[PDB]
């Protein structure tokens, strides 16, 4: 927890990955995730926090959903797929 | 098992879609009705379908039916609850089994409208099963369009403070105890930064969550990602969407309702797929 | 403002027909050019399994579904080709050899037209009768593709130095002693600043301009002012071309050639244009 | 004279697609004061000749349009050449 905190400060955008085990698009999100982190090595970095087991971290940033891919700039809900995240990314940087 | 092509529905647009994709040695997966399309069955009379002057819905219906089981073409009679664009290939969610396809052709016709939802979607549930414990004792409401709802509504009671079931439908309610029962017609969700109550015609419902349990879902929420502006699917001229090897034809997409018009959407789809399979 | 008919539809394949039916559907006065035989495609064609609700029916066996369906509306089809159509601004004015109409939509059903090569570069140095006195005391060549050609050369031979005509078709041809025939094949036209030489396959011919007379027009030729990218006539989703009151549907648009693609686009053509009709 | 000291639709009288032209430069003009003339090759070949108008029904501007055009593609090109 404490490790992924310091990366928050430091950088090179932050991705994280909110996902449950029980919840079906957390699932797919996470092999997509895996994919965008093979595909993009420099512009962003990411990180995955299972909801389940970090409780704490999902009310303070107020997840709405058990699948939500965040990076303060912006918050995306739900299951997307890969090109609309990169597209967000890009822009967003 | 992952076949070349799935057309999702089993109307005008699937069928013409189905054939095409058939007819050029792809494997083909038809998801809808047993029954091609209530709007075919029950069409009086189609003067506008060129060659077949004057013929009735029902049976119109009965070539179309004739063609595919002639072609060996089968419907797989289950509806398609979502669509995950991976980004080589769909895999289709269905409650009873679960499927995959390279490529995937959109033929759902027409859904119903969601009130003031997509305001506050990240503080708004449409999954339920998936978000039920961040809401442990908060205020929860779902609105209802079908029995699973009511199934999803007794398990929210376990873990919330307080659970609202408002119902769409005239039934039973299968519902525990702990679930208030709400007859009264959804108006609104309101919030300043997030969710805090919706407003019914009669009756308004101070909650945190409000879950909108759907029985025809939007093509937007059916396939995650898909761009929909004006409450049709976006399609190019090849019928294309903004998702790679997604298309979509027939009602779906916008333009006048009309079985030929359907039919040309379709097989546009399933010759441009083929096309992506190769190349 | 003399029998305009509502919409004309240029063209009677499926496409074409389409159209029509819905444009009848909804009470407004339609004619339709085409042949007779309605599209030799269809009665060619050995067998469809892709139309829905047909399956294994011979080309012949749908075109008779077709004449049935025109005929219960009271649709009848002028058996005429369509020389020229030229967009006004609220109406369409439609030249044929044996009459002219005016419409206020057109739609267009033609599937295919005559290539050609090394023409466009050099159209503006090289309507023969409507340039002949242009052209007068100097060479000019005609290729030839229809009996229409033979008449005109021979007119031109009147006024011009000198007449070339290549004919494409094998006939007896009607011309007078001064035009010289030249059998062979066009392959290029060249040209600096203006045009200068036709070549051949084994000929090469001075000349001062080209006329290029065909049977089949292609759709930029048949509409002045019509804009075609690759081939095919441009349209966007309602079957629009860059002229506002003309659309477009079937072969000519583009995309893949089949029966249900091209009824399907002269339906959303048809009633985009009935619908603008309506509006007023 | 006002013409050339200014410094132009190419008709004829027996083509049609000229006609056609003619009319449609008339509703131009009157569409759109501020931003014509009509020369009858028949009349003037000198002065067709000399620009070289090689087709008929031409538009003459700086810019040429052989063959007839319909009002909206005339109205750009002029507009865009302005
Ligand atoms: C009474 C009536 C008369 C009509 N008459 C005419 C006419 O005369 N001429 C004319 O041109 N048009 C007519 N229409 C309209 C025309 O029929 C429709 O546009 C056309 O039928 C649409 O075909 P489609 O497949 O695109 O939509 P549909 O035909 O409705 O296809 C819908 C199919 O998809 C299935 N499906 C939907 N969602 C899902 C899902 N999520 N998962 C799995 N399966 C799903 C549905 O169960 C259904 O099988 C008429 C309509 C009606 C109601
Ligand atoms: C043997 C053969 C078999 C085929 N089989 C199939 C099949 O099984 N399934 C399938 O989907 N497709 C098939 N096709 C292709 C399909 O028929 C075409 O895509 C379709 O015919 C296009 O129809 P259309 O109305 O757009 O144009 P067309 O059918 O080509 O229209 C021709 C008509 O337009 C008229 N016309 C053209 N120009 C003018 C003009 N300037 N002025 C006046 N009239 C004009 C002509 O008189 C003619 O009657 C086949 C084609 C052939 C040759």
């Amino acid at each position: 927890e404490s490790i992924f905190d310091e990366e928050i400060k430091t950088s090179e955008p932050v991705i994280v990955d909110f996902w449950a085990p029980w919840c079906g698009p957390s699932k797919m999100l996470g092999p997509i995730i895996d994919e965008l982190s093979e595909d993009l090595d420099g512009k962003a970095k990411f990180t995955k926090v299972n909801v389940d087991e970090n409780p704490g971290i999902a009310s303070k940033f107020g997840i709405a959903s058990i699948p939500t891919v965040m990076i303060p700039v912006e918050t995306l809900v739900g299951f997307r797929p890969k090109q609309s995240i990169t597209a967000s990314i890009e822009k967003h940087m | 098992e992952r076949y070349d092509i799935a057309i999702i529905g089993s109307g005008p647009a699937g069928l013409a879609s189905a054939i095409n994709a058939k007819t050029r040695n792809k494997s083909v997966i038809v998801f809808g009705s047993s029954d091609l399309s209530k709007k075919l069955t029950l069409a009086p009379v189609i003067n506008n379908y060129l060659g077949f002057y004057g013929i009735r819905g029902a049976e119109l219906q009965e070539k179309f039916k004739e063609h595919i089981d002639n072609m060996g073409i089968q419907i797989e009679n289950v509806k398609v609850n979502n669509i995950y664009a991976m980004g080589e290939y769909f895999s289709i969610m269905t409650s009873k089994d679960t499927y995959e396809a390279s490529k995937v052709i959109l033929a759902m016709g027409m859904e119903h409208t969601k009130p003031l939802k997509g305001e506050d979607k990240f503080l708004v549930g449409y999954s339920a099963t998936c978000d039920a414990p961040l809401y442990k004792g908060k205020i929860v409401t779902i609105v209802g369009y079908n029995k699973e709802a009511e199934s999803e509504a007794n398990y929210l009671a376990e873990l919330a403070s307080k659970v609202y079931y408002v119902p769409r439908y005239k039934d039973e309610y299968q519902l525990v105890s702990a679930v208030e029962i709400v007859k009264d017609v959804p108006v609104e969700i309101v919030g300043d930064k997030k969710v805090e109550k919706l407003k019914l015609k009669s009756r308004e419902l101070e909650t945190d969550g409000v879950f909108v349990l759907k029985d025809s879902a939007p093509p937007e929420q059916l396939v995650p990602g898909l761009y929909v502006e004006d409450g049709h699917i976006k399609v190019n001229r090849k019928m294309e969407t903004n998702i790679d090897g997604c298309y979509a034809a027939g009602d779906c997409t916008g333009k006048p309702y009309q079985y030929m018009k359907a039919v040309g959407e379709g097989q546009v789809a399933a010759l441009n797929a083929v096309e992506k399979l190769y190349t």
